């Protein structure tokens, strides 16, 4: 079953960096590409950008370029994303969801950590 | 009908210019098929030398190529064989043909003129 | 409504699945006449810009290599749906050379409306062969895409040639299917004779540590069609700038050192915003030579390490070989980019070891086979392959030309194939 | 260039009797399963006229006594029978490879 | 980027009715937007691709149309398993935006 | 674009060594056309005194074998026209070219040339 | 070495009538170059191969010619077309050439 699984929530104060791991299995790791998509609470979902593991070719929002940065790598078959200086605006949930039918529609999607920055 | 009748000068000086025409009547030049010229040595010896076809591309005998030239008129629909140095062995009936349907045989002739080099 | 390949891919297929996902139609540029058999159609030419195509072919009576060349046709056309969501090709002009024995090896690029073919004229035969005594000349022929009514020298025109800059080679011929404008400037894939005696080679550059049988020296006398050549074969492109002046120069850029091979037909095409070079392998190195263009001038080819597409050779030079040894044998079997992301592409190429046959359509990853469709039978000959993508309502759809002689044929053709890349990968 | 000689070269038939002339190429002018080996016909005085195409099927208007057969190398022509309308020159021309050569010359 | 705009913002169906959202667009989008449904406290799951494919695991009850600019989903015979957010993300601009949302 | 410049001693002795160097601007030697000498004499007739090649390959008139040496220099991208034995019949300008050799398209680009004479 | 010959040596042509220069070989070469040269100016390459035009030559100029004879042939030639005309054989070293002005009237 291709099943994504996310790092457990955090708890991040202002100021700081975060970073959310998302394990992929019971499929080929470097075959599709894996998106980062931002949930608030009460609000829509917006995509923050994708990275590709067969040769790790990363693509963001222009909202998120100087926000976020994603690896990945395949020895344990995870994505990473990497979130800096989060202003109290970022306390919102993260998805990790896998690109099908080329890449850019999301099937399978991950459990969905929340990180809440606040001192 | 394409009735093809060859004409030009039956004595030709040798070494010098051999011009020969087809007329082709009841048919138009330049709308299909190719037109060969074709000569037959006194022994009975056919010699194919070239044709023309209809979008104006010409084939030669590689024997031949660095003497004949053909070349068409569409405004007259005729077409013309030139033979650059010729020589005592040249002497020979001319004929004009049309390539048949698939283009490998000549489907109608003409009658022919002896050109005799002397 | 065929348009160029750009934007993200969508809604296809580029997994790997082992059923038949592929569907593959026989189109045609012109409907066959009827009762017409006896002759074999050679030196094909199949080149796609913008919904616009161009072909040219020398159809000979007889024999397919020495017969009487009945013509040779230079077309170019509009490529429109057929009626069924299939794109085929339309020729809208035609021009025949008035001597089709001694044009070879035509290049064809379009830019602006019209249709630049670029070929070699010769009284010597093929100019790869008997290179020696070659003259050097070429010609351009303009093509209109859109010919009107009354155009006079804008449906067909001769653009005559005066100058050439080539550098150190000592003649250049363009050497390859189709080419890329770049504004106004044309860059046709083209090959330069440079003498051997000149060509700077380290004779311990090029790679021969996984092989026991190859002497370090084979790299080199294989850079000719012979040991014993005069001259080295050095592909590149031939830039032809159309704001240059009133006679533009044509231009021969050389390729990059790196990968360094013999000059084969070589085709360089603009996809999804970028060009993509396509050298063939007509050399001791047979996995398929294609990558990214760095830079058009100079020549730099990012080239794929792809090691799952190769092509079938001859004896001493098969499929998949990797070692250096001296052989100038190989076939025309070019590769479409049609995701760069991943860096897939679809071509036509040969399924056999030593045998030119089975010409079955692959698309393929850089280091895996995603799909496969055979395009006629396992033992059916074909020889040389030209795959375009492309967008006709958006859906990617690939028009591939095989050289297929397959038996019982009273005509010998190319054959057409329209293979869209499918939705659904089920 | 392919070398063409068909024999008898001198061949003498009597009314109502098959003839037969028999055309050798020095190549092969079977390619890919079509025969490029055409009979001419050419009474004297007359321009030469086509009798069969592609060495077994037969032109319009012409009558279906003559036959051809034959291939690869060896080509044949058959009259069967022959009339008073026979007395010409039969050329066996092959079309698969430059130049299209013809043949020599039959008297009958 | 194209703003994807839901319509309306909150719906009220009673169950066994057919039921149509609406997804704008500000430019022109070929055929490529994606239907998802999301729960309380849960991911999102896909509904439709493309604007009219359906996927294995769904009811047909979920059917996508149209092209260009209005897109619209529909549904038929509803009941009480399918309420919740639902959103629209386009696929062929590079920043895949989401609508609104529609309840 | 590219000059051709010629220079050398207008007056020569006669059995003396004549030297001509012909500068190139705009373009390189190692990298390109055939570089000959050309001579014309008082009378309208030009008389092809030889070329060196881009590669250093250099050929000669079979007429002039046993006096002219041209030779070149990279570094200055210039090349010079050396006669070993110069007679009377040697009066006559000197232009230095550029081509292509045998190829279908030469472009003969000649420099405007000096004109030796040989006297007393 | 191929000796060429060019039959006028001192062709006169009155402005505007068709005008024909011939150039004549000792054995068979494949081009002949046309060069055109004026008093006080270097030659110029006129015609290269045999029938091809140079850079800058306008259009009244024909080359044509086979073998071991060659024509240069203007159809309406004016008063700039005064100056000398060479032909040169590059199938054989060495290289030769000819003579032969043109007058204004
Ligand atoms: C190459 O072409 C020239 C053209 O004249 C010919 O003389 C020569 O024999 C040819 N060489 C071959 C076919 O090997
Ligand atoms: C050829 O390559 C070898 C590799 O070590 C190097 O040592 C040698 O100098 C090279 N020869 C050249 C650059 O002429
Ligand atoms: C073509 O020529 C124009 C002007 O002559 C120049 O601006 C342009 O850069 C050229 N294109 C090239 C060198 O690719
Ligand atoms: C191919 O591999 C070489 C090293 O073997 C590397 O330098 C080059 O970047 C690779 N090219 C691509 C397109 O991956
Ligand atoms: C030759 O074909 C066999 C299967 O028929 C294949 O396994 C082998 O790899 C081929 N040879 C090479 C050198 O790839």
């Amino acid at each position: 079953e291709v099943k994504l699984e996310e790092s457990g929530p955090e708890l991040v104060k202002p100021g700081a960096s975060v970073k959310m791991s998302c394990k992929a299995s019971g499929y080929t790791f470097t075959n599709y590409v894996m998106h980062w998509v931002k949930q608030k609470p009460g609000q829509g979902l917006e995509w923050i950008g994708y990275v590709n593991p067969y040769n790790d070719g990363t693509q963001y929002n222009e909202k998120f370029r100087d926000k976020a940065t994603l690896t990945s790598d395949k020895s344990s078959s995870t994505v990473y994303m990497e979130l800096n200086s989060l202003t109290s605006e970022d306390s919102a949930v993260y998805y990790c969801t896998r690109g099908d039918y080329p890449y850019w529609v999301f099937e399978v999607w991950g459990a969905g950590t929340t990180v809440t920055v606040s001192s | 009908q394409m009735q093809l009748q060859e004409s030009g000068p039956g004595l030709v000086k040798p070494s010098q210019s051999l011009s020969l025409t087809c007329t082709v009547t009841g048919y138009s030049i330049t709308s299909d098929y190719a037109w060969n010229w074709i000569r037959q040595f006194p022994r009975n010896k056919l010699e194919w030398m070239g044709f023309i076809t209809y979008s104006g591309s010409t084939s030669y005998n590689p024997s031949l190529k660095s003497r004949i030239s053909l070349t068409r008129d569409t405004s007259k629909n005729q077409f013309f064989l030139q033979l650059s140095s010729v020589t005592t062995e040249d002497t020979a009936t001319y004929y004009c043909a049309r390539s048949g349907a698939n283009w490998d045989w000549f489907a109608y002739w003409g009658q022919g003129t002896l050109v005799t080099v002397s | 409504g065929v348009s160029n390949l750009v934007g993200l891919p969508n809604n296809i297929c580029l997994q790997k699945t082992s059923n038949q996902i592929l569907k593959p139609k026989l189109i045609s540029y012109t409907l066959p006449v009827v009762g017409q058999s006896g002759t074999c159609i050679t030196d094909p030419l199949l080149a796609m810009d913008e919904g616009y195509f161009a072909y040219s072919h020398l159809e000979r009576i007889g024999s397919c290599s020495r017969g009487v060349s009945k013509q040779r046709i230079i077309g170019v056309g509009e490529v429109l749906d057929r009626g069924d969501e299939v794109p085929s090709l339309f020729m809208t002009n035609v021009w025949t050379p008035p001597n089709p024995n001694t044009v070879y090896h035509c290049s064809a690029v379009y830019n602006n409306e019209f249709y630049y073919v670029l070929c070699a004229v010769s009284t010597v035969g093929d100019p790869i062969l008997n290179s020696t005594y070659w003259s050097g000349s070429l010609m351009m022929t303009r093509l209109a895409v859109k010919p009107k009514s009354n155009g006079g020298g804008y449906n067909q025109h001769q653009l005559a040639l005066r100058s050439i800059e080539k550098g150190r080679y000592d003649k250049v011929m363009p050497y390859g299917p189709s080419g890329i404008k770049q504004g106004d400037t044309l860059y046709f894939p083209a090959v330069g004779f440079l003498v051997r005696t000149e060509f700077k080679y380290n004779d311990s550059n090029c790679p021969i540590t996984k092989c026991q049988y190859s002497k370090p020296e084979n790299c080199r006398l294989s850079m000719g069609i012979r040991p014993n050549s005069h001259y080295i074969l050095r592909s590149g492109l031939l830039k032809y700038n159309l704001s240059d002046g009133e006679n533009p120069k044509v231009v021969f850029i050389e390729i990059s050192d790196q990968r360094l091979s013999i000059g084969s037909p070589s085709k360089i095409y603009d996809s999804l915003g970028q060009p993509v070079f396509y050298q063939a392998s007509f050399s001791w190195d047979t996995m398929i030579k294609f990558g990214d263009v760095l830079t058009v001038n100079p020549l730099v080819v990012n080239w794929r390490n792809n090691t799952v597409i190769s092509r079938p050779g001859q004896s001493q030079c098969p499929r998949f070989n990797t070692c250096p040894e001296i052989c100038w044998e190989g076939v025309y079997n070019d590769a479409f980019l049609i995701d760069r992301i991943n860096w897939i592409s679809a071509g036509v190429f040969l399924d056999s070891n030593q045998t030119a046959e089975n010409p079955v359509f692959t698309v393929f990853k850089d280091n895996e086979i995603l799909y496969r469709a055979q395009l006629a039978s396992e033992d059916t000959n074909a020889q040389k392959t030209i795959t375009n993508c492309f967008l006709l309502k958006n859906k990617i759809w690939c028009i591939s030309l095989v050289e297929i002689y397959d038996t019982g044929d009273n005509v010998i053709r190319p054959k057409l194939f329209a293979v869209k890349i499918p939705e659904q990968c089920t | 260039d392919i070398q063409m000689t068909q024999s008898p070269a001198s061949l003498a038939v009597s009314l109502g009797q098959r003839a037969t002339i028999s055309c050798r190429a020095s190549e092969s002018v079977d390619n890919y399963g079509n025969s490029f080996m055409h009979w001419y016909q050419q009474k004297p005085g007359q321009p030469p006229k086509l009798l069969i195409y592609r060495a077994s099927k037969l032109e319009s208007g012409i009558p279906a006594r003559f036959s051809g057969s034959g291939s690869r190398t060896d080509f044949t022509l058959t009259i069967n029978p022959v009339e008073a309308d026979d007395v010409a020159t039969y050329h066996c021309q092959q079309s698969n490879e430059d130049p299209w050569t013809f043949g020599g010359g039959t008297k009958l | 980027e194209i703003q994807m705009t839901q319509s309306p913002a909150t719906l009220s169906v009673t169950p066994g009715d057919s039921v149509s959202l609406s997804c704008r667009a500000s430019q022109s989008i070929s055929n490529n937007l994606h239907w998802y449904q999301q729960k309380s406290h849960e991911s999102p799951r896909l509904l439709i691709k493309y604007a009219s494919q359906s996927i294995s695991g769904i009811p047909s009850r979920f059917s996508g149309s149209g092209s260009g600019t209005d897109f619209t989903l529909s549904i038929n015979n509803l009941e009480t398993e399918d309420f919740g957010m639902y959103f629209c993300q386009h696929s062929d601009s590079w920043p895949f935006t989401f609508g609104s949302g529609t309840k | 674009q590219m000059q051709l410049q010629e220079s050398g001693p207008g007056l020569v002795k006669p059995s003396q060594s004549l030297s001509l160097t012909c500068s190139v601007t705009g373009y390189s030697i190692t990298s390109g056309y055939y570089w000959n000498w050309i001579r014309q004499f008082s009378g309208n007739k030009l008389e092809w005194m030889g070329y060196i090649n881009h590669d250093g390959s250099k050929n000669y008139n079979p007429s002039l074998k046993n006096r002219i040496s041209i030779t070149r220099d990279t570094s200055k991208n210039q090349f010079f026209l050396k006669l070993n034995s110069v007679t009377t019949e040697d009066t006559a300008t000197y232009y230095c070219a550029r081509d292509y050799g045998s190829y279908y398209y030469p472009m003969d680009y000649w420099g405007q040339g000096t004109s030796v004479t040989v006297s007393s | 070495e191929i000796v060429l010959t060019q039959s006028p040596p001192i062709m006169s042509a009155s402005p505007g009538e068709k005008v024909t220069i011939t150039c004549s070989a000792s054995s068979s070469v494949t081009f002949m170059h046309w060069f055109q040269q004026k008093p006080g100016t270097s030659p110029k390459l006129w015609i290269f191969s045999t029938s091809n035009l140079a850079s800058g030559v306008p259009a009244r100029f024909s080359g044509s010619g086979s073998g071991t004879s060659y024509s240069l042939t203007i159809s309406r030639m004016e008063a700039e077309d005064a100056a000398t005309y060479y032909c040169q054989q590059r199938s054989s070293y060495p290289f030769t050439f000819g003579s032969g002005t043109k007058l204004e009237i």
